[PDB]
């Protein structure tokens, strides 16, 4: 059947699907046992499968991958969360030097069917180290997969998908969206997912095909690359510009769908890239390097993108450097002159 | 067959939601029990000290052993006046958080005493490098109340500029150093620090901090090793509250152990005292503040106390610990235990107590009213959006100018 | 006067000069004291001046960060290493979460004039963990400071000026051209510095101003973005493709000097940038983004780049990975085609 | 005027080149002195342990002590076997090192002991997570010499594919986890290997390693940390041959303190061993497999050794410490110890030695020229170019297709 949930309670679903599924499917981190997360994501999840499959861990983020890579080794399919992205850093040795080049640097021997789950994305008051977008820190890292859901569907199905995949992969779930869509709009108060479209999510096992993007907003006007809490703003943005703008999510960073990305802009001939992160050398830049060259003729236009001011995230100035609906907007229309 | 299936182990606190904890697993000692070494003991010696309990004030409020020789009621009265002062700040900070006055906050109840007691046994200049929950140290080297309450709600009067998160406080001046949301990386840094003093031959050190959680954080072993290595002057302080949000300090690496034997271990003389015990947490700090500028070392305290209220005002210990827990905690209310024993030797009165009550509540709410003044969630009266790219370098690069402009 | 030395005696003479010239500086890692540094660079830095000032340090890299950290906050100007770029992951954390961003979060009351030397580069059978070129990790950081050498002279002066600089900088020290310059050519065996220009090292101070890049050969074909080792390859590649091109060592990596850059691609009308690191999200993509940006039109081809393949870096396929004098020289072609 | 300037310290060897080590700092017992404590110990226990040592065979190679029980000849033959291997396939390969038919190799002179008693004390379906510095192991479990030579020359036979530096081998067959060069990170996996043995009610254990110097790296105490907190069934073994590269103990936190006494103070049972005593080696190993495959839990080994050859192909110890040292060592020889001792119980005699010394050069010589016929570094002859994109994802994504093409 199908039960209206949000995505903290899509994502629960996805681990209580899998840790049923899969009796090598593990779940542990900061308070994921008896309290359920601080986020609410694996709420009971101990108290139906125990304290050996779902259970707290000590604050040591390079612990909690570095013993899940292990466990990876003996056979196991650990998921592991780390409760803000902003804290990722303490694991970066573990992510980069070991997790990744696990399957290469042995030739196949031992393998890393590891999932790290981080709640990224600002918009919330969080601030520095509450709020941060990392992706750009993993999809640099040859040997890792990283992936970003919009909504309970998808991110029910990507979680899923993740965890079966055989390759590392760095789940990030923005938080903004884990009670209900945001468009960028503070003014007006936000509503749950149970008043939204893709709030539909199935009760047993299903997947969410990786490397494959979406379009969210079907346009001919100009392509918009994102993914994320910007997927919901780049749809009002293009509501506002009346720009017939059509919205991408990628919803997999990289490995990408290169193809229905050179496919818009190739129909379109203009893009627009928009992500909560910094600028420089964010994955924005990526994005806007490969369009370039697999798009450079029929391109009628300079390649924008709206993202983060190149500043830690501030506390008081969140809506002033968050990318709304108006900065992003602005841009929809900057690229449509001539 | 020979050998049974082998099975994980993960440790539970004895008190869940509608339950008693069993406090047993504190490994306590009565008051004067433990003795007073030489501050130039040599860190093996510490070792039994590691896993007993420096207390100097018993269940009548009477001070016994060693360690309640040479204490000056006048730095109790600071003391207590430094413990009030925090505890009711915090109060009112809480409610002004839940009137959506402001954005988020966190409380120390409970914990008032270690870091207004350390404080007050160093000097003004002694950097200390704090976490998120030792403001009672900024209480007892009185700093503005006006100021911090306006870096807790972002007005354009933030000494911050709105850049950090609400407590993330910074107080140079007063030897209170920029707070990080990154767990435990202030411990290692205060090891620099102190190096750093060392190097130019000065003679001020460290203070840093860290919770029972945290320690497991890479950067406590790192702030250990080099302490040890270089004998650098720093106190360092591990503050066992029993809990790190929802999880008990088992999973922590606390079952048969104590944090206090993890200095023992790594060469540094090592000291677990009562933390609710102000008297006690003056006396051992002075202890280690003296072994550190007389370059004896650095210092390890594990301070056993208990985090009364919430993580903080996101938090629900209803769901995972007895609400009655502090109730019944053996080391009890800092404040409470100074009071007792202060009257008890002829330097506080229930007469002072409520009188110094009245007045830090009214500092408080006049503070809170003349910080408001200068803005406050609802009212869009906050820092410049062209402030936002400021510091971020030296010189605004390039790259920000143009930034900035298109704003 | 002047004296010739090598990369290793340049950067050695740098620190001896500041150490000399700022009773603040301090400098400390990993075999750094006693015995010079694995590599050579810190020679008789402890006998001269001390314990205090030059000193060996327990293998640990967030511990060699954040004392530093706390060392500056102090009032000191730590300049420390890391044996090999491929190690600094263990001081991600203090690196990012820390150091960047303590002028920012401070409002200017704690300060981090550090300075982290870290060798990098390959082309020497070194291995996954012995030839890296993380440079993409720092310059997506805001609030640091990305620096590369590319020969004696520049390599003493952007030291002293990264060392002195009040912002944290992190000087990458490319490990291939410490003995000498090389081109690519593992065949014709390399020859030291003082055979070849830019070996004449001033013996007292000087500098090198940060964000100003260099042309190394002028041309009017196509712009060449790079540094490090790459530069000599752009230079000889140059040569055998017959290419005009305009080779420019950015030498800061970011902030970098945009209008040198702006400028060289404004009268060319094409340029291809050439790094070591590997592709996807390699600093390649921001100088991509960026000339894309600020130069559209004048733009005459699609923007290529010659860099390492998205794998961990191979021992036996050395010569297969590293962009040598061909894989580049075929990029010169390739972007003067219609 | 009260206080002096502080001042840094730096530790500092005893000998230089040019000078003589003074071994006193070493805190050594004599054999037999240390007693044998049961499987099920309390680590509080093991304190007096943690700064004591563990010895059998004595100055006159005869057997001392608890530890020298039920010990099988046959093992020691075998031990023995591997000890000599080890060290003859270390001096042809720095041979073939120097001859630049290889790029880099690592030796473990005068550690040979250590992993091949420990790898022999358990069973080959027990994982090992070494370091580059135990193929001691590999040799115990009887690995191809061909196909270790092969990986150490990057041939088309290199079962790596060329992408790996030599020496850092992979043999899962062995129970022999994947090297990497990141100091530290094997010892963290490690314990994670255990956890996952114990979540499902398996029998193996995890066998992790690590240098003294790298202790000092994040993931030292991380994995004592969860060890500790799972109770997870690993031997956590730190081989303390007094050096890391150029860097002595004493930097690494060494000073007044030993390695073993960090496992007490993180609540693991400790051991500090006589790490060129075989018997020693292979009972103490032994001991903490009991304890750990009983589900007892993990273990904390200390091997006190000594370096003896230099760190690698590309350092020299003549620039930092004694040429002689080696001579001074108050463990001496493994090999040349047990051979006393075997000798002297019947079990081994001049000859064997002689004859058994003879067959493992020859062993190694022809095992070269196997490896050889599949390339060096001069021939050509190596892995694809194409095999370079293999495995980075278990299927080749399509951007690495594209580059695959592109060349
Ligand atoms: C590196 C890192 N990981 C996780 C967090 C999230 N976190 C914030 S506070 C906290 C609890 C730490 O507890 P403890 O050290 O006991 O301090 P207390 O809250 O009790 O004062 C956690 C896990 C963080 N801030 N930093
Ligand atoms: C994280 C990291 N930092 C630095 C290095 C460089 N390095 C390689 S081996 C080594 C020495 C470590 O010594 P020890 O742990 O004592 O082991 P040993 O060499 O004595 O067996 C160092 C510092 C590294 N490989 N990884
Ligand atoms: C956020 C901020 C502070 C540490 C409470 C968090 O990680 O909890
Ligand atoms: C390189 C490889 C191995 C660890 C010797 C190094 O870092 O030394
Ligand atoms: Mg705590
Ligand atoms: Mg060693």
């Amino acid at each position: 059947a199908t039960t209206t949930m949000t995505m903290i309670q899509a994502l629960r679903s996805a681990m209580d699907v899998m840790l049923e599924r899969d009796d090598n499917v593990v779940v542990y981190g900061q308070d994921v046992g008896y309290f359920g997360g601080v986020f609410r994501c694996t709420e009971g999840l101990q108290t139906k499968y125990g304290k050996s499959r779902v259970f707290d861990a000590p604050i040591s983020e390079s612990g909690i991958v570095g013993t899940a890579v292990g466990m990876g080794a003996y056979g196991l399919r650990p998921v592991v969360e780390i409760q803000f992205a902003d804290y990722f850093y303490p694991a970066s040795d573990q992510i980069v030097s070991e997790m990744a080049r696990l399957r290469y640097r042995s030739a196949g021997e031992f393998i890393a069917p590891l999932t790290l789950r981080m709640p990224c994305g600002g918009g919330i008051y969080g601030g520095q180290t509450h709020s941060q977008s990392p992706e750009a820190m993993f999809t640099q890292v040859c040997g890792l997969r990283t992936v970003m859901p919009s909504n309970p569907y998808d991110a029910k199905g990507l979680l899923i998908a993740s965890i079966e995949c055989d390759d590392p992969v760095i789940f990030l779930e923005p938080k903004r969206l884990y009670n209900g869509p945001f468009d960028g709009h503070h003014d007006r108060p936000v509503t749950p997912w149970s008043k939204h479209p893709h709030s539909a999510v199935p009760d047993g096992y299903y997947t969410v095909p990786l490397d494959k993007a979406a379009i969210t907003r079907p346009g001919n006007d100009v392509s918009v690359l994102t993914y994320g809490t910007t997927v919901y703003v780049a749809q009002v943005a293009a509501e506002e510009s009346g720009v017939d703008a059509e919205v991408i999510d990628l919803r997999s960073l990289w490995p990408l769908d290169l193809d229905t990305i050179v496919e818009s802009v190739k129909k379109t001939g203009r893009c627009v890239v928009v992500h909560e992160a910094t600028r420089t050398c964010g994955f924005g830049a990526e994005l806007v390097s490969l369009v370039q060259e697999h798009c450079f003729h029929h391109l009628e236009a300079p390649i924008e993108r709206v993202t983060g001011w190149d500043t830690p995230y501030p506390h008081a100035q969140e809506w002033a450097y968050f990318p709304g609906p108006s900065r992003v907007g602005a841009a929809l229309k900057k690229v449509m002159e001539v | 067959n020979e050998y049974a299936p082998l099975r994980l182990h993960v440790p539970e606190p004895t008190g869940r939601p509608g339950c008693q904890t069993d406090f047993s697993y504190l490994r306590l000692n009565d008051a004067g029990q433990a003795r007073k070494p030489p501050v130039d003991v040599d860190a093996a010696d510490t070792a039994d000290l590691s896993y007993s309990l420096v207390r100097v004030l018993d269940e009548q409020g009477d001070a016994q052993g060693p360690w309640a020789e040479d204490i000056d009621p006048q730095i109790l009265r600071q003391g207590m006046r430094a413990m009030l002062k925090t505890r009711i700040f915090d109060s009112r900070m809480v409610v002004a958080q839940r009137q959506k006055k402001m954005s988020f906050y966190m409380q120390s109840l409970g914990e008032e005493a270690i870091g207004s007691g350390q404080a007050l046994a160093l000097n003004r200049t002694d950097m200390c490098f704090p976490t998120y929950r030792q403001q009672s140290i900024l209480m007892a080297r009185d700093v503005s109340l006006v100021e911090m309450i306006c870096q807790l709600l972002s007005n354009e009067r933030d000494p911050l500029k709105g850049r950090q998160l609400p407590i993330m406080y910074s107080v140079r001046e007063a030897g209170f150093f920029t707070i990080s949301g990154n767990l435990a990386t202030q411990f290692v840094q205060a090891v620099g620090w102190a190096m750093a003093s060392a190097i130019k031959g000065d003679t001020k050190i460290a203070s840093a901090w860290i919770g029972d959680g945290a320690t497991a954080e890479s950067d406590f072993h790192t702030a250990l090793t080099f302490a040890h290595v270089y004998r650098a002057p720093v106190i360092l302080n591990v503050v066992n509250n029993q809990w790190a949000i929802s999880t008990f300090q088992a999973i922590a690496g606390g079952e048969s152990t104590t944090f206090a034997g993890r200095g023992v271990g790594c060469g540094i003389a090592s000291l677990r005292v009562d933390g609710n015990d102000f008297v006690a947490v003056y006396a051992a700090s002075r202890w280690a503040a003296e072994r550190a500028r007389r370059g004896l070392g650095p210092s390890l305290i594990e301070w056993v106390t208990y985090r009364a209220g919430p993580h903080s005002t996101s938090d629900d210990p209803s769901k995972y610990r007895p609400a009655d827990d502090w109730s019944h905690f053996p080391l009890g209310d800092p404040i409470a235990r100074l009071k007792q024993h202060l009257i008890k030797i002829g330097h506080w009165s229930e007469e002072e107590h409520q009188a110094t009550t009245a007045e830090f509540e009214a500092a408080v709410i006049a503070a809170q009213k003349e910080a408001e003044q200068y803005g406050t969630l609802a009212n869009g009266h906050i820092p410049s959006a062209a402030s936002m790219f400021e510091d971020v370098y030296k010189e605004m690069p390039d790259h920000l100018r143009r930034q900035r402009q298109e704003l």
